[PDB]
């Protein structure tokens, strides 16, 4: 199909934020922390929470985003992990959950997965995940080239049903072990 | 005079795509609040988004 890229959906570098500390289109909450070219979403100390979604709703038919990201952190093993939503929660998330390492395609019930590590890489992940007729594509490049257009396949799920209108989001939290969560781009597509 | 349009088209395609997105044109209108920064935006994307991509190329700039 016909991709539209759509700025008002979409953050990236080197000039992320906005003089006043915000992102333009979007907003962020809990311990979100935006910088010139990456929103830390949740750092590495305990506790955290941190969001960052569209102030505006979406409402296309068929859509893409591509999300360039980092976990990272001292241990072997971290938490919590980050997720990518559209939602009205209604609608899907795409969960990296840390704490496995594990990614998750939930909708309101865990549907699909896979086993992917995506902590602690040389470059940054890529996921890249595109709704079209109805089905939740989930594409991953694990970090370990910087080919930007290098996926392996994750998960998918046919027959899925979201909210004709949503926001675009992303949350991350941490426990009693903790990462940093940043992510260095958002960049969202319509498609015809 | 020609290198001086592509000098200009060049200055705030920050990514090296040869492309203008609105992200970058937010940055090259760039405190305005950001119901002013859509609707400026928007309109270029109106005034020269011949092809409907989300992008000013240096074509769509030029003109
Ligand atoms: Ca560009
Ligand atoms: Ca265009």
């Amino acid at each position: 199909p016909h991709r539209r890229f759509e700025y008002k959906y979409s953050f990236k570098g080197p000039h992320l934020v906005q003089s006043d500390g915000t992102v333009p289109f979007w907003a962020h909450a809990g311990n979100a922390i935006p910088s010139s070219d990456q929103i830390r979403v949740a750092p590495s100390l305990k506790s955290q929470r941190g969001s960052v979604w569209t102030k505006t709703k979406a409402a296309f038919e068929n859509w893409e985003v591509e999300v360039t990201f980092r976990v990272t952190g001292r241990g072997r093993i971290g938490a919590d992990g980050l997720a990518i939503w559209y939602a009205e929660w209604n609608g899907v998330g795409i969960f990296f959950d840390s704490f496995n390492p594990a990614i998750v395609i939930i909708g309101n019930q865990a549907l699909a997965s896979c086993q992917r590590d995506f902590r602690n890489k040389p470059y940054p992940v890529r996921a890249k995940i595109t709704y079209y007729q109805n089905t939740l594509t989930v594409m991953i490049n694990n970090g370990f080239t910087p080919d930007k257009n290098d996926y392996e396949f994750c998960a998918k799920v046919e027959n899925m049903i979201i909210p004709a209108q949503g926001h675009f989001g992303i949350s991350a939290a941490t426990g009693g072990l903790a990462d940093d969560h940043d992510v260095l781009s958002f960049l969202t597509f319509q498609l015809t | 005079p020609q290198e001086l349009q592509l000098h200009y088209f060049k200055m705030h395609d920050y990514d090296g795509n040869n492309l203008l997105d609105g992200l970058e044109l937010s940055t090259a209108i760039t405190l305005m609040s950001e119901d002013e920064l859509i609707n400026i935006i928007d309109g270029v994307l109106r005034d020269d988004d011949k092809n409907n991509d989300g992008y000013i190329d240096y074509a769509e700039f030029a003109k």
